[PDB]
């Protein structure tokens, strides 16, 4: 049973740095693309980006590839978003989804409040 | 034998590859294009000791036994030098065993980095399928 | 970026009946929409994947169809808990991009 479970909620003060994680089990890991999504209420859902994981290599929506860094640990097969300075906004929760292998999300994290 | 995009698209799609395994026919056609620049008689050697044969280069550790990799499995259950004809027909076959096994095409490198996320339609405009 | 407009934001139905959602791309995404149930108290589920194609498990009366810029959910026989968010994604290219929601509320 295939299964992203996210970290606990969070509230950083601003600009202070935050690192949320993403235990993947189920399927072997390292084949699979990991996203990262972020709802805000009012706003629809927005991707922050992708990795995969046997060689990190990382797409980047233009929007997030300055505030966002997505990292893996492939041996605990955990995937990694950290948030370099939060400001007020950045006040959401964070999705992890895996890629099905057509870029449709297949399964899903159960999301992580970050309260800035 | 180099490959012009839509004499390659046209034989993919009477092979009927086309949106085979839920994959259109711009991937099969851009990934050729970054994986062996439309040439049947692509080579290229990795760190394993292990070689990558043409137009879709399928790797000798698993596909095919190519002679020279001690670690093969030779799933496609071919010699990898038919995987070099001018003709891509076991190349098809084979690139078919791969894309059905849980991996999908990431099992292509230059797929997974050019072509995963762009518009991959733009490989078989102009073309007559 | 494609710009998916979802229309419209809240349908209200009973139990029975069908309901068709609208999804529409600012350019032709070829037939790749995606489409996903959000229940609170629940993980967000993948109903639909391009344009047409069903995800495994999921009841037949889950519909799609679209081909470039307007695509539609078609969901017949309302049970009182397919009643969620449901969101388009285009996966045609970089970013993913989603719709808004449509909040489908059980009437009464």
């Amino acid at each position: 049973q295939v299964q992203l479970q996210q970290s606990g909620a969070e509230l950083v003060r601003p600009g202070a740095s935050v690192k949320l994680s993403c235990k993947a089990s189920g399927y072997t890991f390292i084949s699979y693309w990991i996203n990262w999504v972020k709802q805000r209420p009012g706003q629809g859902l927005e991707w922050i980006g992708n990795i995969y994981p046997s060689d990190s290599y990382t797409n980047y929506n233009q929007k997030f590839k300055d505030k966002a860094t997505l990292t893996v640990d492939k041996s605990s097969s955990t995937a990694y978003m950290q948030l370099s300075s939060p400001t007020s906004e950045d006040s959401a929760v964070y999705y992890c989804t895996r890629d099905d292998n057509y870029g449709a999300m297949d399964y899903w994290g159960q999301g992580t409040t970050v309260t800035v | 034998k180099v490959y012009g995009r839509c004499e390659l698209a046209a034989a993919m799609k009477r092979m009927g590859l086309d949106n085979y395994r839920g994959y259109s026919l711009g991937n099969w056609v851009c990934a050729a294009k970054f994986e062996s620049n439309f040439n049947t008689g692509a080579t290229n050697r990795n760190t394993d000791g292990s070689t990558d044969y043409g137009i879709l280069q399928i790797n000798s550790r698993w596909w095919c036994n190519d002679g020279r990799t001690p670690g093969s499995k030779n799933l496609c259950h071919i010699p990898c030098s038919a995987l070099l004809s001018s003709d891509i027909t076991a190349s098809v076959n084979c690139a078919k065993k791969i894309v059905s096994d849980g991996d999908g095409m990431n099992a292509w490198v230059a797929w997974r980095k050019h072509c995963k996320g762009t518009d991959v339609n733009v490989w078989i405009r102009g073309c007559r399928l | 970026d494609i710009e998916l407009t979802q229309s419209p934001s809240y349908l209200v139905a009973s139990p029975g009946e069908t309901i068709t959602i609208n999804c529409r791309a600012s350019k032709s995404i070829s037939k790749s929409l995606a489409w996903y149930q959000e229940k609170p108290g629940k993980t967000n589920n993948l109903l639909i994947y391009s344009g047409s194609t069903l995800q495994s498990g999921i009841p037949s009366r889950f519909s799609g169809s679209g081909s470039g810029t307007d695509f539609t959910l078609t969901i017949s026989s309302l049970e009182p808990e397919d009643f969620a968010m449901y969101i388009c994604q285009q996966h045609n290219e970089y970013p993913w991009t989603f719709g808004g929601g449509t909040k489908l509320e059980i009437k009464r």
